[PDB]
RNA sequence: GGAUUUUUGGAGCAGGGAGCCACGCAUCGACCUGGUAUUGCAGUACCUCCAGGAACGGUGC
């Protein structure tokens, strides 16, 4: 899994509400680059985890290592480069 | 007679405000010169009602929930 | 060297948007508008500008003889605009003058008059109050003792702002005796003009107004000559042309001769008439 | 594309039982078969039902016609 | 029915009693005696019933088309 | 046009003024205006005669209007009846 | 006929109007158009539930009227001819 | 009509939109039609209670709006 | 490089993920906020992130800003009328900055919506009871530094300072 | 005839009145068929707001009258 | 030149009572305490379940 503009995040609390907590994602992740947007939903499948999109690439490998394993709402966040490009950063790029 | 300008939410998913305070989403079907739409899928927030036609008399604003 | 009369220091400064052209930098003041709302305050038409400006004349008059009612609505409201209005003129067209001042000066003249007497006393009737009662009194003594009353409390507490303005007005428009005047000349003037001389002065107010302060294809002919018309060559890149003309010169042209002699087809006159 | 006045005309081919939302009127809908209609709208319903959405009660009317000042919604039931 | 429209739906209905409802919730019963092209409607013999209770008993009239929700034949 | 006025719905109006007849107008303001036509056309604008006009407030209340124009889309029901006689 | 000729006629009079919002206007008529719009002057506008104002000028949007009292002594026969 | 010519100037300028219900509606003016349907684009709504929200992208029907503010850039039409 | 009128006007300008409109004021290394006026009070979000501003004051009067990232910069003070010019203040972001006394978080107090605030990588952050004093001293924070402030955490803060 | 009823107050300051009861006081700069009215400096009241330009849809208007004489500027 | 975006109208109507404080009925929504499930790579009406709380908010009469 290379490098992405897009970062996953799982083994977060999902009892937060959708917008609290792509609120409180957005202003964490901001101290690094801007972030262009968050797609967290809260059916099973996707419950207790977000896709934190930044217009720039190194912000997106300078919060994955230096938010790997930050207590968030209680619980310890594990964070990887997503598998896939998102849709915005493609139709951003073409 | 003119056409509204719509061609640009053809097929996208929409959030209708109507008349009385209800407010319904789908997906844009069609129209014509009066602004009657044909909204595919659709649901009353919500219930499922499938697809359906709004009498654009009563259509107060749309808002797309995809980016056009 | 020599264009502008204005310092580096005001060298935005524009009169123009301080003064309107028809009040010519200070030698009339616009009454006209304020005819308007007055048309409007008295519902009806009976009012003409110079009967207007004869009302204006009444600013004890403008107390004891009033236009209309001191407690009507409308009244008071014009009386308002008008007063702010005439205000802001006096001090627009003497810049010269310290502001301050003056204003200082007609608010203790306001204060101090009106307490002991009214300032306005009669030998029959005794002591007038200024806009809030509008009532008379024997003696002083129950002049004083009326002060402190229920009645002028009230009023002095609803009606204190139009009093005080009324009274600017007042004494605004005596600092200004020479301008309304003036303009009253002007307003008799414009109106026993003709067509042509009304025309001709405002022509010059105009001038006066706007003046240095210091002075020194087509298709037609595309489809006639044949162009701009759909046209393709087969052996260049498929191309397009737009006139036939131009397409009859590509015969003769540097690429052309190149897809021919490249190809293998030798040039000049024989393959003119080539397409494909 | 589809056309509004179509999926009417689809309605009334296919007798689906039809459920209209009215203007201004929320506590009632009206419901029936449409058998045709009109420049304007205006429909003609077989074996229709007033429908009180607040009491859950049902008015029998048989054969309506709707003026079409009043239609907000169009939809389909499987009744 | 084939193709059975608002307007022959209404001429139809003609010489027959019919009761209107109207949008402000009253309704008038009575023998339909004519309809015009903006669906004006004409009633003899007209009857009201509000709250779905007879109330006033009222003879000839007519009603102005906006006022009309919907016309029965009963 | 003027058969349409002669023998739809609106031959009410015109039978009330040919008759000089009275007719009870229920209005939109939920008013009542009682009186004879004296002119009327297509929107049901009236011109209107010995207008008695009522209403309620409970109250019940009334005024009379000799002479008075009523714009027809306030206009709910026009009723003719054995009122005039 | 069109009856708004027959308003357009009534320049000069004054009459009592009655809104659809329930306001009624006293004044009198300096122009009635095609679309009922409506001109006076000299207007007391009384809005529902408050003391009447009085405008110098006031211009209605014909739609928003209920209905004008006439005067009483409005020939009425004279102003039906065309 | 001269209003609906003036309104036309503001498409690609922010302008402020109430409807017959009081919502209201600021953003870009994307694209106004000549019965007033009204395009717009990164709106704050502000509701009849008081609270706001965020959209991208919004159609307004043209009888449904009560009125529009546009900018003063526009107001420098004085023929008429 | 002066927080500017101008320099507001040509700043990037967009609604942002959590559906809000901001204004991007990051990279000018803007060492003094001021002139805000220009901005019409048209943003629901300011992000003065990476610049080095000192003091978190000099706003005019925006009822509608409610939210302020302000991340990597040198804010070492809080200005106290915060309130007066900021009404609606909801979430303040003040991630890797300077504060080093619980005394200067004292200002926030006065900010009566603020719900959301984040103080890490503030030197503050380490002192005694820092937690339970900004939640005695700013009760109306609902969220603090990305933990719910719970019951007892309110609780055991009216103990010690009460 | 005419046509001047409406020409005749443009530039002038009014007074005009909505159907829910709200008061546009600007300078009544143009109008049209459907009474759609273009006011510059508008205020509102029912609570001054200062709105600006506006343009007002004639459908949501009932009345106006003269408020104030035209600005020179 | 009265049939959906303007001018022939979807309008009309309903709130005081009790001692500055508090309030009938129906529908929908987050929502707040506990506890509990789920570790899943996406573009979203909404989103675990169980028990308790609503001097919560919006709309209609």
């Amino acid at each position: 899994i290379r490098p992405n503009h897009t970062i996953y995040i799982n083994n977060m609390n999902d009892k937060i509400k959708k917008e609290e907590l792509k609120r409180s994602l957005y202003a964490l992740f901001s101290q690094f680059g801007h972030v262009v947007d968050i797609v967290a939903l809260k059916t099973m499948k996707m419950r207790g985890q977000a896709f934190v999109i930044f217009k720039e690439l190194g912000s997106s490998t300078n919060a994955l290592r230096q938010l790997q394993g930050f207590p968030f709402y209680g619980k310890p966040m594990r964070i990887q480069y997503a598998k896939t490009d998102s849709d915005i950063i493609s139709k951003m790029r073409g | 007679a003119h056409p509204p300008e719509l061609k640009k939410f053809m097929d996208k998913k929409l959030s209708l405000k109507l008349n009385g305070g209800r407010h319904v989403q789908g997906i844009l079907r069609g129209f014509d010169p009066f602004m009657n739409l044909v909204i595919d899928e659709c649901v009353e927030m919500q219930n499922n009602i499938g697809m359906v036609v709004i009498r654009g008399n009563s259509i107060i604003m749309l808002e797309a929930l995809e980016r056009v | 060297l020599k264009a502008s009369e204005k310092l580096d220091y005001i060298t935005y400064l524009s009169i123009f948007d301080q003064l309107f052209d028809i009040p010519k930098e200070r030698k009339n003041a616009e009454y006209k508008r304020y005819l308007e709302m007055l048309l409007e305050y008295l519902q009806d038409y009976t009012d003409r500008v110079k009967p207007l400006q004869d009302q204006n004349e009444l600013f004890e008059k403008k107390w004891e003889n009033g236009t209309f009612p001191g407690w009507p609505k409308e009244t008071s409201s014009a009386l308002t605009h008008a007063g702010a209005h005439l205000d802001l003129s006096a001090f627009s067209s003497w810049e010269e003058l310290a502001s301050l001042g003056l204003d200082r000066l007609k608010s203790a003249l306001l204060a101090l008059g009106l307490k002991c007497g009214g300032t306005l006393e009669e030998r029959a009737q005794r002591l007038f109050s200024t806009k809030g009662k509008s009532l008379e009194s024997l003696d002083t003594s129950l002049f004083a003792k009326n002060p402190k009353s229920k009645g002028t409390k009230r009023d002095t507490e609803r009606n204190k702002d139009i009093a005080f303005l009324e009274a600017q007005i007042y004494e605004y428009v005596e600092i200004l005796g020479e301008q309304r005047h003036l303009t009253h000349e002007n307003v008799q003037r414009k109106q026993a003009r003709t067509g042509e001389e009304r025309e001709e002065e405002e022509e010059e107010q105009i001038s006066e107004s706007e003046s240095e302060d210091e002075e020194n294809i087509p298709y037609w002919l595309y489809k006639l000559h044949g162009l701009n018309i759909n046209y393709n060559c087969e052996i260049c890149g498929n191309y397009t042309y737009r006139g036939p003309k131009a397409f009859q010169r590509h015969f003769a042209e540097w690429r052309h001769a190149h897809g021919m002699r490249c190809l293998g087809i030798p040039n000049t006159a024989h393959f003119a008439n080539v397409t494909q | 594309m589809v056309q509004p006045i179509n999926l009417i005309f689809r309605y009334l081919q296919n007798r689906s039982r039809i459920q209209v939302w009215l203007y201004e009127q929320v506590n009632m809908r009206i419901e029936g078969c449409i058998i045709g209609f009109d420049e304007y709208m205006n429909l003609v319903l077989d074996d229709a039902e007033e429908i009180h959405s607040k009491t859950k009660s049902r008015k029998q009317l048989g054969r309506i016609m709707l003026k079409g000042d009043n239609i907000t919604l169009l939809q389909s039931v499987s009744n | 029915s084939l193709p059975l429209n608002p307007k022959p739906f209404l001429n139809g209905l003609t010489g027959k009693p019919v009761m209107v409802k109207l949008k402000w919730g009253m309704e008038y019963k009575g023998y339909l005696v004519s309809v015009d092209g903006y669906m004006n409607m004409q009633l003899a013999n007209t009857e009201e019933y509000i709250d779905g209770a007879l109330s006033g008993h009222l003879g000839e009239v007519l009603i102005r088309c906006n006022n009309v929700l919907y016309i029965r034949g009963v | 046009e003027e058969e349409e006025f002669n023998t739809g719905p609106l031959s009410v109006l015109t039978q009330s003024v040919k008759n000089n007849t009275q007719v009870l107008i229920n209005c939109r303001n939920n008013k009542k205006l009682l009186g004879r036509v004296k002119a009327f056309d297509r929107h049901c604008n009236m011109v209107l005669e010995n207008v008695k006009e009522m209403w309620t407030e409970p109250v019940n209340k009334d005024r009379y209007i000799s002479k008075m124009f009523l714009r027809g889309d306030s206009v709910i029901v026009v009723l003719r009846n054995p009122l005039i006689a | 006929m069109k009856l708004v000729r027959f308003l357009m006629k009534l320049s000069h009079e004054t009459v009592t109007i009655e809104l659809k919002n329930g306001t009624q206007v006293h004044g009198t008529i300096t122009g009635v158009d095609v679309s009922m719009n409506t001109h006076l002057k000299a207007v007391k506008m009384t809005l529902k539930n408050r003391e009447p104002v009085q405008l110098e000028t006031l211009s209605i949007r014909g739609n928003n009227i209920r209905y004008f009292i006439l005067p009483d002594s409005l020939p009425l026969d004279t102003l039906l001819v065309d | 009509g001269v209003p609906i010519k003036v309104l036309h100037e503001a498409e690609g300028h922010i302008v402020t939109c109430e409807t017959n219900t009081g919502e209201v509606y600021r953003g870009k003016l994307i694209e106004a039609e000549d019965n007033m349907n009204c395009q717009m684009s990164n709106i704050t709504v502000t509701y009849r209670d008081g609270r706001v929200a965020q959209l991208e992208q919004v159609y307004i029907r043209g009888s449904k709006i009560r009125f529009l503010i546009l900018p003063d850039m526009l107001k420098n039409m004085l023929k008429s | 490089v002066k927080l500017t009128a101008e320099l507001i006007e040509q700043a990037a300008q967009y609604t942002n993920a959590v559906r809000d409109r901001e204004l991007d004021l990051r990279g000018y290394k803007i060492p003094v906020i001021e002139n805000l006026g220009a901005t019409l009070d048209q943003f629901d979000a300011i992000d003065f992130s990476d610049n080095e501003i000192r003091k978190l004051d000099g706003f005019p009067l925006l009822r509608r800003l409610k939210t302020l990232l302000v991340n990597n910069n040198r804010i070492c003070r809080i200005g106290e009328g915060l309130d007066q010019a900021l009404p609606c203040l909801t979430e303040l972001i003040l991630t890797n900055n300077s504060l080093v006394e619980l005394g200067d978080l004292d200002p926030l107090a006065s900010l009566k919506s603020l719900t959301y605030l984040s103080i890490l990588r503030n030197p503050v952050t380490n002192k005694k009871h820092y937690r339970l004093y900004v939640i005695y001293k700013v009760p109306q924070v609902r969220v603090l530094d990305f933990q719910k402030v719970k019951l007892k955490e309110r609780q055991e803060a009216e103990k010690m300072f009460k | 005839g005419k046509s001047s009823k409406m020409l005749q107050h443009i530039d002038y300051r009014m007074r005009c009145i909505l159907q829910d009861g709200r008061i546009f006081i600007g300078t009544f700069k143009a109008f049209d068929k459907h009474m759609n009215l273009i006011l510059c400096d508008c205020d509102e009241f029912r609570e001054k707001r200062v709105l600006g330009l506006v343009l007002l849809r004639g459908e949501n208007l009932v009345s106006m009258t003269v408020e104030g004489p035209p600005p020179k500027d």
